[PDB]
Formats: C-alpha cells, sequence, structure tokens
C-alpha cells in the first residue's frame, strides 16, 4: 500500500528557459577576461560560504566568525551548541585516529 | 537569448561612506586611502602628501628605529667589546 | 574579395594551422565569403573528453549551494525531560521525545545549513578544456566562423530559418567579441529566441558549448580565444595574480 | 525566404577530373596538376568555391585541413554521399519476403 | 590525426555522453546489505566499535612513546633561524642560457624572482638567497649577482669567470619588497630604508672574504687575489671590460631596488616617482 | 613637499614577465647547462615529442609506493606505437630484456618500468627533438 493509485502529474521541463540556456556563462571570467574577475566572484550565496568550502564544523565555525552577530539569538545559540557538539564528534569519535 | 552584461570591477576609487554604520573599519583609514592611490593614481582623487608620516609618525618612526635598531659604529662597537671579553 | 585570416601567433613547426570556411549571416547562401586559419594548439588539440567532462563538471558543480536542512534532535523544539523512567515502565528507553527514532524527532544525518560545493579546477586545466570543446565543435563540423554578426534584419525568423536552410542545430550559441559592439539586428534577433544564444567571448564556456548543437564564433572572437587560450600554454608560473601588473600582460 | 532544402545526396560527376583541372587551370598549369599544393589561401579558397558552387557540395570545416593537394580534392569529390535515412537503406536494400519493416516517424 | 577522424564519424559531444576517465572515478562504499552492512565494518563491541577509542598516541596506559623519549633542543628557535634558498651555480648558468635571466644587467633577488629561479618565501624564515658551489666546475658565464650568502667555491667561480658577486643584507620586510615589488607598489607606500644585518651577521656583512656589501671596498682585490691564487685562476682585470659599469654597479646598503631611493612613491597607474622634498623626511629617508 | 619625476624605467626594470622568455641564440651548442634546442627542420619520424613550456625535453621521472620507479615521456604527438616500439629497441640492450611499458593513447604519453630519465632524454635530443 506504500504506493500511489494515479500516475502523478506529468512533469515539464523547459530545458530552454533563460537560466538553462545561459548557464555556465562566464564560468572563465578570469581565464578570457585578464583575470579582473576570479570565477568565485559569480558565486551568489551565503556571504560566508561564497567561494569557500569546509566540512560542517568549519562551515559553522566561519558562519560564526563572519555573521554571528546579525544572527538571531536562539539561532547562534543552536549554532554555538551545534559548533561544540561537531567539535566534540571529530576529535573524540571515530573508527579512525 | 542574449547574456546579460558580463561581470566587470567597478572602476576608480570605492570611497565609503564614514557616516555609515556598516562600512568596515578598514575602508576608512589610511591605509585604504594609500591602496586607492597606488591602484588608481591621481584618479583616486587622495592628495598625495598624505602617503608620507606626518611629522607626530616621523618622530613615532624615529624614537623605535633609535630603540631598535643601532648603528652600524654601535653594533661593531659591541662586537669588538664582545670579542675583547671573550678573549 | 574573400575575407582570408592568418594565424597571428606563431604556429609550432611539425603544426600545420587547421582551417574553417568564414561565413556570413547576411544572406542564407553566403556560407564561404572566406578562409580562417585556425591555431591547430586551439582548434586541433587531442580529442580529451575526459577533460571536457572535468570541466563540464566543475562549472556544473563549483557554483552550487544546496540550501538543504534538517534539525537534529538538539535544534528540534521541546525534548528536553526524559518521557518515563528507565526502568519500571516496561517501554523502551528514550531520553527525549526528538531522537531520531521518534516521530517529529530530529534527523540523524540530514543535510545541514547551506552547505558549498566550491572548486577550482587548474586554470591550465580549465584552458585546455575550452580548447578541446572548440576542437571537438570544429572536427564534427559544429563550428561556423562568421566574418561579423550583422544581419539584414532583426527579425527572429529570418534567423531561425537561416539555422534551418544551412543545416545547423535544433540550438545555436553566437558569440561576439564584446557585449557593446554586438551588432543590434543579432541582438534584437537572439533577445527573442530561446535556442539561439548570444554571448560574448569573454562568457564562452564547455557547458554552453555542449549544450549547444552549433557554435558561431566571428573572426575578432576567433582571434581573441587563440590568443586567450594559447597565453595558458608558454606562460611562467605566477609570481602573484594575473590582475595584478605584469610586464607583458594587459 | 527560405529556399528549398539542398539535398545532401552528392554522386560524383563522371568527367570529375576533367572539370576539376579545368577549374585549377583557371585557378592556379605545371604537369602533374593532381601535386599542386594548396598551401596558399587565395588559391585554396578560390578553387573550392568554385568547386563548391558548381557541384553543390563543399568540403567541410572538418576536412578543410586536409585539402592539402589537387589531389586530396579530388579524393573527396569523387566518394559519394547519401541523404537517404536508416528506414529507405534498410527498405530499398532487398528484404527477404518474410522480412517487413514499417516506421512511424 | 585520426582521433579527429573518429570524431567526425562519431555522434556529437555533448552533456549526455560525457564520462569520467576509468579509474578516476572511485565506487563509493556505504554501510548497506549483506557485505557492508551489519557491523558495517566496526567491528565486534567496544570502544573502538563504539567510536570512543583513547586518543592517537594513547598506549593504553603505558607512557606513551612520544613522552617518555627526553626532550631536546632539535627545533628550539627554528623560527627565528634564518634560512637561504640556495642557487647552485647549475641553476644559474640554466637561467642565463635559457634567457630567463639576463647577465647584461646586474642580478639580484628581484632579477631571480622574476626569472623564477628561485622561490623565497619571507614568511617562512627566508633571508634570501645562498650562492651554491653546486655546477661551478661548467659555470662559464660573466654576471655581477647579489646574493645573502655565497660559499667561497661560488665566489671564486663568479669571479673567474670575470663577474663580481657581492652578498647583502635584507631583513624581512625588504626582501618581502624586494622579491615582490609590485605588491608592495600597489600598498601605496614611500619605499622604506633597507635594515642593517643584526649584530651577529654584522661581521659575515662586513668581511671582505665574504664580498660583504659593507666591507671595505679596498680589501676587495686582495681576497680576490687569494681566491685566484688558491684556486687556479688568473685574475681577470674586470676594469678593462666594456660591462664594467654593470658589474661596479652596486645599491646603497640602504637602498631596497637600483634606481630608487628608500621614501619614493611608485604610481604604477600614470607611470610616476613623487619624490618627498620636506627636509625631516629627506633626513630621515637619508639615515 | 610632493615633486613628481619620470625615473619610471628603474620601476619597469622590477616588473617580472608573465610569458616564458624564448632561449637566447647562442653560438655554440649543446649550451654550457646542457641545453639544446630542438633541430630544425623537424625529424620525420611517425611522432613528435614537443618540448615543454620551459624548453626541456618533457622525460620525467615518477616514484609510487616508494618502490615503483618509471619514467614518463609526456607530450607526444604521432604515433605513440611508434615511439613505443623506438623506446623498446632503445631501451632493452641497457635492460638485457624488453622494458614494460604503458601507452596512454588519450594523454599521448608513454610509461617505462625503471628509471631511464637522463638516457631517453639524451637519445631524445639525438633524435632532435
Ligand atoms: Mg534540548
Ligand atoms: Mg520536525
Ligand atoms: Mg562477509
Ligand atoms: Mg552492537
Ligand atoms: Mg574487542
Ligand atoms: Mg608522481
Amino acid at each position: 500500500i506504500g504506493i500511489r493509485l494515479t500516475l502523478p502529474p506529468p512533469k515539464v521541463v523547459d530545458r530552454w528557459n533563460e537560466k538553462r540556456a545561459m548557464f555556465g556563462v562566464y564560468d572563465n571570467i578570469g581565464i578570457l577576461g585578464n583575470f579582473e574577475k576570479h570565477p568565485k566572484e559569480l558565486i551568489r550565496g551565503p556571504i560566508w560560504l561564497r567561494g569557500w568550502k569546509g566540512n560542517e564544523l568549519q562551515r559553522c565555525i566561519r558562519k560564526r566568525k563572519m555573521v554571528g552577530s546579525r544572527m538571531f539569538a536562539d539561532d547562534l545559540h543552536n549554532l554555538n551548541k551545534r559548533i561544540r557538539y561537531l567539535y566534540k564528534h571529530f576529535n573524540r569519535h571515530g573508527k579512525f585516529r | 537569448y542574449r547574456a546579460r552584461p558580463p561581470p566587470r570591477r567597478r572602476p576608480g576609487p570605492r570611497w565609503p561612506d564614514p557616516e555609515d554604520l556598516l562600512t568596515p573599519r578598514w575602508q576608512l583609514g589610511p591605509r585604504y586611502a594609500a591602496k586607492q592611490f597606488a591602484r588608481y593614481g591621481a584618479a583616486s582623487g587622495v592628495v598625495p602628501g598624505s602617503l608620507w608620516p606626518s611629522p607626530e609618525q616621523l618622530r613615532e618612526l624615529e624614537a623605535e628605529e633609535r630603540e631598535w635598531y643601532p648603528s652600524l659604529a654601535t653594533m661593531q662597537e659591541s662586537l669588538r667589546v664582545k670579542q675583547l671579553a671573550e678573549e | 574579395e574573400p575575407v582570408l585570416r592568418k594565424v597571428e601567433l606563431p604556429v609550432p613547426t611539425h603544426r600545420r594551422p587547421v582551417q574553417a570556411w568564414v561565413e556570413s549571416l547576411r544572406g542564407f547562401e553566403q556560407e564561404r565569403v572566406g578562409l580562417a586559419d585556425l591555431h591547430p594548439d586551439v582548434f586541433a588539440t587531442a580529442p580529451r573528453l575526459d577533460i571536457l567532462h572535468q570541466v563540464a563538471m566543475w562549472q556544473k558543480n563549483f557554483k552550487r549551494i544546496s540550501y538543504a536542512k534538517t534539525k537534529t534532535r538538539a535544534e528540534v523544539r521541546g525534548g528536553g525531560r526524559k518521557p518515563w523512567p528507565q526502568k519500571g515502565t516496561g517501554r523502551a528507553r528514550h531520553g527525549s521525545i526528538r531522537s531520531p527514532l521518534w516521530r517529529g524527532g530530529g534527523v540523524a544525518h540530514g543535510p545541514r545549513g547551506p552547505t558549498s560545493y566550491y572548486y577550482m579546477l587548474p586554470m591550465k586545466v580549465r584552458a585546455l578544456g575550452l580548447k578541446v570543446a572548440l576542437t571537438v565543435k570544429l572536427a564534427q563540423d559544429d563550428l561556423h566562423i562568421m566574418d561579423s554578426l550583422e544581419l539584414p534584419t532583426g527579425d527572429p525568423q529570418y534567423l531561425t530559418e537561416l539555422a534551418h536552410y544551412r543545416r545547423w542545430g535544433d540550438s545555436v550559441l553566437l558569440v561576439d567579441l564584446t557585449h557593446e559592439e554586438m551588432p543590434q539586428s543579432i541582438v534584437e534577433a537572439t533577445s527573442r529566441l530561446k535556442t539561439f544564444n548570444l554571448i560574448p567571448a569573454v562568457g564562452l564556456n564547455v557547458h554552453s558549448m555542449l549544450k549547444h548543437q552549433t557554435l558561431v564564433l566571428t573572426l575578432p572572437t576567433v582571434a581573441f580565444l587563440e590568443d586567450k587560450l594559447l597565453w595558458q600554454d608558454s606562460r611562467y608560473r605566477p609570481l602573484y595574480p594575473f590582475s595584478l601588473p605584469y610586464s607583458d600582460f594587459p | 525566404v527560405c529556399p528549398p532544402l539542398r539535398s545532401r545526396a552528392y554522386t560524383p560527376p563522371e568527367d570529375l577530373q576533367s572539370r576539376l583541372e579545368s577549374y585549377v587551370k583557371e585557378v592556379f598549369l605545371p604537369s602533374n596538376w593532381q601535386d599542386i599544393s594548396l598551401e596558399d589561401s587565395r588559391l585554396k579558397f578560390n578553387l573550392l568555391a568554385h568547386l563548391a558552387d558548381d557541384l553543390g557540395h563543399v568540403v567541410p570545416n572538418s576536412r578543410l585541413h586536409q585539402m592539402c593537394r589537387v589531389r586530396d580534392v579530388l579524393d573527396f569529390y569523387n566518394v559519394p554521399i547519401q541523404d537517404r535515412s536508416k528506414f529507405d537503406e534498410l527498405s530499398a536494400s532487398n528484404l527477404p519476403p518474410n522480412l517487413k519493416i514499417t516506421w512511424s516517424y | 590525426a585520426r582521433a579527429l577522424d573518429l570524431l567526425r564519424g562519431l555522434p556529437r559531444v555533448s552533456l549526455a555522453n560525457l564520462k569520467p576517465n576509468p579509474g578516476s572515478k572511485k565506487p563509493e562504499r556505504r554501510p548497506r546489505g549483506r557485505r557492508r552492512g551489519r557491523k558495517c565494518g566496526r567491528g565486534h563491541k567496544g570502544e573502538r566499535q563504539r567510536g570512543t577509542r583513547p586518543r592517537l598516541g594513547f598506549e593504553g596506559g603505558q607512557t606513551p612513546f612520544y613522552i617518555r623519549i627526553p626532550k631536546y633542543g632539535f627545533n628550539e628557535g627554528h623560527s627565528f633561524r634564518r634560512q637561504y634558498k640556495p642557487l647552485s651555480l647549475n641553476r644559474l648558468q640554466y637561467l642565463i642560457d635559457l634567457g630567463r635571466v639576463d647577465p647584461s644587467q646586474p642580478i639580484d633577488l628581484t632579477q631571480l624572482v622574476n626569472g623564477r629561479g628561485v622561490t623565497i618565501q619571507p614568511l617562512k624564515r627566508d633571508y634570501g638567497v645562498q650562492l651554491v658551489e653546486e655546477g661551478a666546475d661548467t659555470f662559464t658565464a660573466k654576471v655581477n649577482i647579489e646574493v645573502q650568502l655565497a660559499s667561497e667555491l661560488a665566489i671564486a667561480a663568479i669571479e673567474k669567470n670575470g663577474g663580481v658577486v657581492t652578498t647583502a643584507f635584507y631583513d624581512p620586510r625588504s626582501l618581502d619588497i624586494v622579491c615582490k615589488p609590485v605588491p608592495f607598489f600597489l600598498r601605496g607606500q614611500p619605499i622604506p630604508k633597507r635594515m642593517l644585518p643584526p649584530e651577529e651577521l654584522v661581521p659575515y656583512y662586513t668581511d671582505a672574504k665574504n664580498r660583504g656589501y659593507l666591507a671595505d671596498p679596498a680589501k676587495f682585490p686582495e681576497a680576490r687575489l687569494e681566491l685566484a691564487r688558491k684556486y687556479g685562476y688568473i685574475l681577470p682585470d674586470i676594469t678593462k671590460d666594456e660591462l664594467f659599469k654593470m658589474l661596479c654597479t652596486r645599491k646603497d646598503p640602504r637602498q631596497i631596488f637600483f634606481g630608487l631611493a628608500p621614501g619614493w612613491v611608485v604610481n604604477m597607474a600614470d607611470k610616476k616617482i613623487l619624490k618627498p622634498t620636506d627636509e625631516n623626511l629627506l633626513k630621515y629617508y637619508t639615515s | 613637499f610632493v615633486e613628481s619625476v619620470d625615473e619610471y624605467q628603474f620601476v619597469e626594470r622590477l616588473l617580472p614577465a608573465t610569458r616564458i622568455p624564448d632561449p637566447p641564440k647562442h653560438e655554440h651548442y649543446p649550451t654550457p647547462s646542457g641545453w639544446q634546442p630542438p633541430r630544425d627542420p623537424p625529424p620525420n619520424l611517425p611522432y613528435f615529442v614537443r618540448r615543454s613550456r620551459m624548453h626541456n625535453i618533457p622525460v620525467y621521472k615518477d616514484i609510487t609506493h616508494g618502490n615503483r620507479q618509471m619514467t614518463v615521456i609526456r607530450k607526444v604527438e604521432g604515433d605513440i606505437w611508434a615511439l613505443q616500439k623506438d623506446v623498446e629497441d632503445f631501451l632493452s640492450p641497457l635492460l638485457g630484456k624488453t622494458p614494460v611499458t604503458q601507452v596512454n593513447e588519450v594523454t599521448g604519453t608513454l610509461r617505462i618500468k625503471g628509471y631511464f630519465d637522463q638516457e631517453l632524454k639524451a637519445w631524445l635530443l639525438e633524435k632532435g627533438f
């Protein structure tokens, strides 16, 4: 019974809408534009992870460092608790030493 | 479709308004002005005379030099007296 | 008068420049208005489909920021008190009503915050990917060189009919040198089309070159791409970012 | 207005060498015209454009660099190309009486 | 190439045809199924299965190996030891031969870095370049080179070829500026004075046998003759050489760049050099 | 207070080049460092070995596992199989056995078990690459 008895409504995808059609444009902004701009400057997203990557602990540390003062109170409390938990887990748990 | 205009660096110097509270403190000091002058030259609008130390800054620099960087003659004299003591 | 292009940059002695027909968009029949010599090290490199895959996947994933996030048992509302005592109730031991085992409880290993997937291939690898894409289009006869993108009219129907007559693909990627100097006729024609996409030369990329069946380049774009991509060859290891002044780098 | 679509089918003409050497004389002379080198862009463009206009079949960009000599041009132009779909290629291939092929596209 | 002809034969390369190079993508192993599930590679019950085994280096309570060994000053003061990147005469000859370093002009650390002959890391306590005798027997270049340390044999080879070598000190700040001048020029600061060597290094740079830049130039001919006598070559009179002016050019002991004085500001945007004229500033930058 | 001047030649001297310079012409080869330009015209072999961007022969030692020594001829164009045959012929007298090799036709490289970087560099110089 864990199965739907009707076909789901058809999902139509426009492969040639503007977003898909122009996807990838300016990814070579650096090597084709005399390196005035780095391609990572094209990234739109959270201010604390534009052109940067890390595990959950590093992401949380960076978020606290960069926008911690602007965070809501309980969100910041949750982030502090999460950093503490992730520190304990990554530095004290695991199969490997 | 046509591509949106390519991203470009903002031309010329960028001067944040000091009145705004959200402007970072590093964008307001003299170091920012010096870097803007170096990057854009006269178009920056930075008065070139501000690049060198003001007389009080020069006095501080001279005091630090006198305190920590001895003259060649003083270094040689210290080396000579140390060698004499060792001998 | 034929429009003949020669290779500005030096060509390796053991290699001969590859060649393409210089065409025009001014008429349906203007399929050969000249002959262009293209640098083999940009247009006749080895067919590195694996490098194409590397660059395409980098383009897809380096900008990606997934915003999926779940609440852990620490962040789900409530769940402080122990539901019932350890022993006596005859029920399983539990410490909170928000553990992952519970309905409405936390997620043990769900997605965590906005995660970035950012990474940079070496710029030599990315430039090589561009070169491989260009060679692939040329070798598979999907690359068409134009003297200019000037059209007789800004009517999209003319452009679509021209592509259909010349047996271009269902999708065309037209590339002009810079954004500002693009002819108004081609700008108007392509602004209303979905599969005919017009980009500046600085916007050229492997993903869009592969998405579009045919690639249309102007002669200035060909010269520009040759210069930029060949510069990656025979360049020093950087002393500092190339945005900073160098002796010979614009 | 879009002209009728140019059929890609091409059967090399019988007097192809004669036509080619006439065009070669028009463009460029020495003995063994087969070995005339097309390293000159003007001459290559003239010869190939004339041939494309006359025969309704141009050398593709992919094969354009390998036309080093008039011999290469002759070899390219004496190989037929047929544009018939796979449906035709199969149906008009002496199908055995017990094999039936239908196409609904 | 035949590969491009094969491409001509093959279907269009699209985003539906792409495949990673075989061997570049190991399969992901996840703990599901008979072989990788159940205990999931963690073993039977215990600390290691619970994930709570003790820290790296713990030995179960026995005094650890890395603690039962006595402390010894192997790395005492490691971050204050001066480091000098070696530049062998082999490497120098290679750079000159390939034209990455121009011997017709004075060779200093800026020229070596710009030719990419050496990589200096002032942040990692690099104090410059030390000339290295390796390749001396095949060194055949007449060069005016400024280094920070120089072996006796390297000096001998340089001088036997008719060249000049001087050992000049650079403090960390001056060294950073010399190695990467363009970023310093973009900092928009007046060119600072090159500091004097520390007291421990002063005798080295005032000794003529090291060709120290602070040494008495009167003693240089004697030391050069001593090296020529020791290593069995005739000392060439560089004054007769047509490049003698280049071989003689030496920056002032307080000067970071050859033609730029301390205190100047390099405006690269409009290709200018602003020079202070205030008497106090001039005295400071000349002191 | 401020006095501008044009002594910018001493800054142009400090500006570094982004492009690797072409090696200067030498009266006699091999050059004192042992470097030698490729011969002109190129050899008519079925394969070509392009120089590195620093104008050296692209032959590199490689090591894996701490004990697997290999040498790689990297920038090969044309008949990599002809190059493999030539390398085997040139190296078998040295080893006493035919060397074991991998031909990466895709990347255009040839990998030989064992260290032969110096011998292969000299051999490619003799062939004129
Ligand atoms: Mg709680
Ligand atoms: Mg919930
Ligand atoms: Mg098992
Ligand atoms: Mg268990
Ligand atoms: Mg156990
Ligand atoms: Mg390796």
